[PDB]
RNA sequence: AUCCUUAUGCACGGGAAAUACGCAUAUCAGUGAGGAUUCGUCCGAGAUUGUGUUUUUGCUGGUUGAA
């Protein structure tokens, strides 16, 4: 069920290993999840550009 | 209302249903509504009885969701004057509950950045829908 | 858009310049939809003013056709031609955008249709 | 011939303190007519 | 000690523009100026007003005429 936790494990990997697709996707995912529903596309851009 | 049947093809009360019976319904959008049904609503029976059960079942959940969300602003506009006071007496009790109501709570209308709060409650930005005011005011909302 | 305004002293009214920026954009609009039309066959034959026809040339036309109906000068049998003449009033004046934009969803791509109507 | 407004002047005349004459909002350009000469002139600085 | 990134200061050199560049006992401005938008959101730093010059500022050289 924990969400906020899986986000925050995202936010570090990110920090650790920016450019890794799959962090990326793992985020993405969780974002399709509908929490935020929203800074979703700005989101894909980061991750495209990443 | 397009579903409805019976006097639909030539007029009910078809454009008369729309704005009493779908009360938002204002001219322009009207008008659009008809040059569409006139171009690309295929207006042949739905495709299986079945179909048309289905849809309705949906507008029907779909009616019930968005009455029990007015519900919900209503009361969040009730609270809002001890909830967030300061946004009130900013503004306005309605428009507050409104904003908060969409946001979720105070805190995400909060981590909400200035620049968006303009456009929330905004209409769907339509293409063909005009937009310029003698305001200059891109957002509404 | 601003509007200077003319000078035909019989009866004023309107020039609008519009930013020379855009102007370029709309110019090419124009060559282009104009072009494509013309090859699509979207205005009919009656339409004017045409590429071909000098407006005396028009006229022209217009009178041997006239001149060249069957039987138009006859007049034993109790036969009445008429001519009405009028001046669509207003026509550019209450054009309607959304009803505009509709039309022209039937004839151009819609993304070009909204544009257009924006810009009016 | 200034007959329609010699009514409204009594009028004024009968109502106005000194304080409030002193306190008259010395007025602005509603159409911002400096601004305008300064951009046309710009324009065409010949 | 060598090499590089950033900013700035001085300068060689090369280029573009000056319809541009200022100035203010002004008014307001990252506690949001001004903008975008696919409408979800995004960018984020000047804007307003006043005003000075602006087919140009400072300096040189030539021919000439003037006579």
């Amino acid at each position: 069920g924990n969400l906020d936790q899986a986000e925050l494990l995202v936010t570090q990997a990110l920090q650790k290993f920016p450019s890794n697709a799959l962090l990326w996707v793992e985020q993405i995912k969780l974002f399709k999840h509908g929490n935020k529903s929203s800074l979703k596309k700005t989101i894909f851009q980061d991750a495209l550009r990443r | 209302i397009l579903e409805n049947e019976n006097y639909s093809k030539n007029e009910s009360d078809e454009l008369f249903f729309h704005l009493e019976n779908k009360a938002k319904l204002t001219r322009e959008q009207i008008l659009v509504l008809t040059m569409s049904m006139k171009t690309s609503f295929k207006n042949k029976e739905p495709l299986d009885i079945k179909t048309r059960t289905q849809i309705l079942e949906a507008n029907s959940i779909l009616e019930n969701l968005w009455k029990l969300q007015e519900d919900i602003g209503q009361y969040i506009a009730s609270k809002i004057s001890i909830i967030a006071p300061n946004v009130c007496f900013l503004v306005g009790p309605e428009i507050a509950a409104q904003l908060i109501a969409h946001a979720g709570g105070v805190l995400e209308f909060s981590r909400i950045p200035s620049c968006n709060i303009a456009s929330i409650g905004k209409n769907k930005h339509l293409s063909h829908e005009l937009h310029t005011l003698e305001s200059g005011v891109r957002q509404e909302g | 858009v601003d509007i200077t305004m003319m000078e035909n002293y019989q009866n004023i009214s309107p020039v609008y310049s519009v930013d020379p920026l855009e102007k370029i954009t709309d110019a090419y609009l124009d060559q282009y939809l104009w072009y494509e039309a013309d090859q699509r066959k979207l205005f009919p034959n009656w339409i004017k003013p045409s590429d071909s026809e000098i407006p005396p040339l028009l006229v022209y036309k217009w009178t041997q056709g006239i001149n060249n109906l069957s039987e138009i000068w006859d007049v034993s049998r109790g036969q009445s031609a008429v001519l009405l003449e009028t001046t669509l009033g207003e026509m550019a004046e209450k054009i309607d955008f959304t009803l505009l934009n509709r039309l022209l969803r039937l004839i151009v791509d819609p993304n070009i249709a909204d544009y257009i109507t924006a810009k009016n | 011939g200034n007959v329609d407004l010699n009514k409204l002047t009594e009028e004024r005349e009968k109502l106005l303190q000194s304080q409030i004459d002193e306190n008259l909002a010395q007025l602005t350009k509603n159409a911002s007519n400096p601004i305008q000469v300064n951009k046309p002139n710009a324009a065409t600085d010949a």
